[PDB]
């Protein structure tokens, strides 16, 4: 769907979960 | 999940629990890909060596959950299955090649703060992100160690492993429809899926568009969280033409 | 016995 992969309690509110930064830091 | 942590509320709103009607028990993980379609591992539904061959009426899916065992009134939604579709070249005889299945729900599920679909990768996102060292995230309600069970959904982040290392870790024949993930013995950190996590998602958050994509399905491992072993995941993008064919037709 | 009973509507 058009809105896939965007979580109501996180991305939709611009809140980050406690460990997503670990993923981002690995994408080097 | 071994060596993970409790999920945050709404952290994995695509997570699905495959639930046996009788006896009432956890069978596998799964993921929500639209209001009517759920993705899982074929071996969660069909595995003749263990006399497993479920029909639609044997099963329910529970969506929006956090607690493993409790009925989450006003939060979870429970759906019946209209039809199961197993990949026609799923290899249960040898190595679980093409370990993928779809389940169509009888009625659409209502999205909420707790229930929301994950994206399936396009070729470009898959090519960019399926690289050794890049981490994804695995979630589930499976066992906490190989040899116990969690109160709530568990989460662990794990790096994709170089293909030669995956192959050299096992006697099983590894195919292009699989990838492996986990830390190496010398990397210090650890973590893995375990029994009951099968069928659930390995997801990555695209740094290009800030969406979560399901790159893998928890497929198999030799034990759980053993040094020098890795978890093996169904390569979702490689099988996406089959997924699209099923959804287009049915 | 590990799991809380789900509403009977989902088993019918
Ligand atoms: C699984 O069950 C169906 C019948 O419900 C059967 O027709 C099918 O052949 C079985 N598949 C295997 C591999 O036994
Ligand atoms: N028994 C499993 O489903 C299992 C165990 C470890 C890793 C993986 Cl990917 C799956
Ligand atoms: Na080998
Ligand atoms: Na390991």
């Amino acid at each position: 769907e058009a809105d896939c992969g965007l979580r109501p309690l996180f991305e939709k509110k611009s809140l980050e979960d406690k460990t997503e930064r670990e993923l981002l830091e690995s994408y080097i | 999940i071994v060596e993970g942590s409790d999920a945050e509320i709404g952290m994995s709103p695509w997570q699905v629990m495959l639930f046996r009607k009788s006896p009432q028990e956890l069978l596998c993980g799964a993921s929500l890909i639209s209001d009517r379609w759920v993705l899982t591992a074929a071996h969660c539904l069909l595995y003749p060596p263990w006399d497993k061959n479920f029909t639609e009426n044997d099963l329910l899916v529970r969506i929006g959950k956090h607690s493993r065992t409790r009925y989450e009134r006003n939060i979870e939604k429970i759906s019946m299955l209209e039809k199961i579709y197993i990949h026609p070249r799923y290899n249960w005889r040898e190595n679980l090649d093409r370990d993928i299945a779809l389940m169509k729900l009888k009625k659409p599920v209502a999205f909420s703060d707790y229930i929301h679909p994950v994206c399936l990768p396009d070729r470009e996102t898959a090519a960019s992100l399926l690289q050794a060292g890049y981490k994804g995230r695995v979630t589930g309600w499976g066992n906490l160690k190989e040899t116990g069970q969690p109160s709530v959904l568990q989460v662990v982040n794990l790096p994709i492993v170089e293909r030669p290392v995956c192959k050299d870790s096992t006697r099983i024949r590894i195919t292009d429809n699989m990838f492996c993930a986990g830390y190496k013995p010398d990397e210090g950190k650890r973590g893995d899926a375990c029994e009951g996590d099968s069928g659930g998602p390995f997801v990555m958050k695209s740094p290009f568009n800030n969406r979560w994509y399901q790159m893998g399905i928890v497929s198999w491992g030799e034990g759980c969280d053993r040094d020098g072993k890795y978890g093996f995941y169904t390569h979702v993008f490689r099988l996406k033409k089959w997924i699209q064919k099923v959804i287009d037709q049915f | 016995g590990d799991f809380e009973e789900i509403p009977e509507e989902y088993l019918q």
